[PDB]
RNA sequence: GGUUGAAACACGACCUGAGAAA
């Protein structure tokens, strides 16, 4: 039986000089041979901490961890806005080494809308035989959001796809992309095209529609 | 400057073996433990291997143990990671890692490489169809207007996408690609611009698909309606 | 076992200990 790491919470959000701590608990004795990464999207991950408490040269002393008995905390005293990354804890005390499952720190702010926009398949696509409808939210915050897809007042499910981006560097919001895949045989029994968007910074629920050939 | 570089990853049929380097430069190898860690599209990092300083002892994690083999060529100052049997299990981005030395950073991880990309599939490999996202607004609207892309249909990750050849960085968003259920990645990238730009500026998407050897540039124009 | 030697095991040294402890 291998050692697990539990790490506590999965996910949080914080504003800038917030004091934020994550927990991590081996399921068995691991003695101090605890580190803590961070990782940026798309990048290595960073040493911060080796054993258990013990701040990793060039890393500020904002990071610092701490142990007790088989639990194992990093805390970042006040928030900065390069601190926002996934972070991890490893034991080293034996083979196999594991990692805990990471914690996404992000950038908690003000609520903003969505700018919602609507874009007809290209004359191209629909010569492939497929036709694809794309709706676009732009720069809105929190990430929750509801797009649904109504053509000729009938809603579809089962057919479109989600994709949203990772907190912007800039302004932390989100981006959302929602695409409506059909067949041209499909596509052209139907007339209306509607992208259906409900998002708490709205007040009601906004469409942005259009029809086959109507420019 | 202490660098780690893996290469040798790729797109491999499940089943067949590939075998991983991670060339170090600032340091030699015989001198550190090396350690090969993993982390799958979306998910954290797994521990792999490791392969200890002067005695060669290895280790694996239990869901590699078997097919994967670690080495290390001190002459090279080189480490290699043999995966045979390979799974779907087994698509991740593979990190080679520097453990540091004890006295400085105990057991803890002081170097990464930047990885290295292997995906398990025994699906071909497929350029994607780029398509545009023509804008709905006007040049004189006086509002923000916003076009894109729709790279669609390829494999295997990744594809990259610029605008205007990399001049045309703010207000992009490209979208991270999605798995359809035909098994080819799809992604949007679109773009917030001035609706007084149009005319102005003209707006081309580089889409480079490099495992398939994939160069597109499509013109994203204002609709002819 | 601990500490260390660029060193989790193996190896060298040191420490504890009847013994580094199969």
């Amino acid at each position: 039986s291998d050692i697990q790491m539990t790490q506590s919470p999965s996910s949080l959000s914080a504003s800038v000089g917030d004091r934020v701590t994550i927990t991590c608990r081996a399921s068995q004795s691991v003695s101090s041979a605890v580190a803590w990464y961070q990782q940026k999207p798309g990048k290595a991950p960073k040493l911060l901490i080796y054993s258990a408490s013990s701040l990793y040269s060039g890393v500020p002393s904002r990071f610092s961890g701490s142990r007790s008995g088989t639990d194992f905390t990093l805390t970042i005293s006040s928030l900065q806005p390069e601190d926002f990354a996934t972070y991890y804890c490893q034991q080293s005390y034996s083979f196999p080494s594991t990692f805990g499952q990471g914690t996404k720190v992000e950038i908690k702010r003000t609520v903003a809308a969505p700018s919602v926009f609507i874009f007809p398949p290209s004359d191209e696509q629909l010569k492939s035989g497929t036709a694809s409808v794309v709706c676009l939210l732009n720069n809105f915050y929190p990430r929750e959001a509801k797009v649904q897809w109504k053509v000729d007042n009938a809603l579809q499910s089962g057919n479109s796809q989600e994709s949203v981006t990772e907190q912007d560097s800039k302004d932390s919001t989100y981006s959302l992309s929602s695409t409506l895949t059909l067949s041209k045989a499909d596509y052209e029994k139907h007339k209306v095209y509607a992208c259906e968007v409900t998002h708490q910074g709205l007040s009601s629920p906004v469409t942005k529609s259009f029809n086959r050939g109507e420019c | 400057e202490v660098q780690l570089v893996e290469s040798g990853g790729g797109l491999v049929q499940p089943g067949g073996s590939l075998r991983l380097s991670c060339a170090a430069s600032g340091f030699y190898i015989s001198y550190s433990s090396i350690h090969w860690v993993r982390q799958a599209p979306g998910k954290g990092l797994e521990w792999v291997a490791s392969i200890s300083p002067y005695s060669g002892s290895t280790y694996y994690a239990d869901s590699v143990k078997g097919r994967f083999t670690i080495s290390a060529d001190t002459s090279k100052n080189t480490a290699y990671l043999q995966m045979n049997s390979l799974r779907a299990e087994d698509t991740a981005v593979y990190y080679c890692a520097r453990q540091g030395y004890r006295r400085r950073s105990g057991r803890g991880f002081d170097y990464w490489g930047q990885g290295t990309l292997v995906t398990v599939s025994s699906a071909s490999t497929k350029g994607p169809s780029v398509f545009p996202l023509a804008p709905s607004s006007k040049s004189t609207s006086g509002g923000t207007a916003a076009l894109g892309c729709l790279v669609k249909d390829y494999f295997p990750e990744p594809v990259t996408v610029s605008w205007n050849s990399g001049a045309l960085t703010s207000g992009v968003h490209t979208f991270p690609a999605v798995l359809q259920s035909s098994g080819l990645y799809s992604l949007s990238s679109v773009v917030t611009v001035p609706s007084s730009s149009l005319g102005t500026q003209t707006y081309i998407c580089n889409v480079n698909h490099k495992p398939s050897n994939t160069k597109v540039d499509k013109k994203v124009e204002p609709k002819s309606c």
